[PDB]
């Protein structure tokens, strides 16, 4: 039930610098995680995806970022939310 | 932006039916004082709804007023 | 964005973690706070708190600590007083 101002600009910059330096495109990541190919991934599928890529981050951080990605709060991170979060 | 806070607040405090209508003062962009006499409280915005800082975490503005504005406090 | 996104943070999880750590490590949270509080006025800035924790080798992160410090600081005064501290750790 707790909420905080999470430094998402720093997590985001850190993530994009990581991907860009690791020869990966974030949409290959999304499409890879989106197995049903309908343009959605659960907050949990997304978190598990990031942690699985072994990007330096923690579960405590990832509940926060997954919260921020899910801009509507319907439990799913869709394609447009994903892009909007990473590419304002 | 972020004036959505001061918009939602004034819009919802307008609903007061008291003779001395519930008073709210804005100290900062995210700080408000609520009530006839009172303390400094944080006010942020999550998605569409406004959130006020309470003990166990954060409370929706409507629930906050329901609990602190007497004309709604059943 | 440049000043933080409002988001769910599992604070209970973190504080429990910290309590287990300190408690079975023969360390009192009081002594920690007093150590960080050099001027002895009962409060420590968010940054002094964060630095204190990161230096203490408690398994956490700076990104976690910005959020945690936000929660500890119930008002927006930029300090964490001992009451905010103890109340946050013992609801
Ligand atoms: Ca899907
Ligand atoms: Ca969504
Ligand atoms: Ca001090
Ligand atoms: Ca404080
Ligand atoms: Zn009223
Ligand atoms: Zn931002």
């Amino acid at each position: 039930g707790h909420m905080a101002n999470f430094d998402f600009d720093v997590w985001r910059k850190k993530y994009m610098r990581w991907m860009n330096h690791k020869k990966s495109r974030v949409m290959d990541f999304f499409r890879r995680i989106d197995k049903d190919q309908d343009g959605k991934i659960t907050r949990q599928e997304f978190i598990d995806g990031i942690l699985a890529s072994k990007f330096p981050t923690t579960k405590l951080e990832m509940t926060a970022v997954a919260d921020i990605f899910d801009r509507d709060g319907d439990g799913y991170i869709d394609y447009y939310e994903f892009v909007a979060a990473l590419h304002p | 932006d972020a004036d959505k806070i001061e918009d939602e607040v004034t819009r919802q405090v307008a609903q007061c039916k008291c003779a001395k209508r519930f008073q709210v003062e804005q100290i900062g962009e995210n700080k408000y004082r609520f009530g006839d006499s009172q303390q400094l409280r944080l006010v942020r915005i999550l998605r569409s709804t406004v959130m006020v800082r309470v003990g166990g975490g954060w409370m929706a503005l409507d629930e906050f007023l329901v609990k602190n504005d007497p004309c709604r406090a059943r």
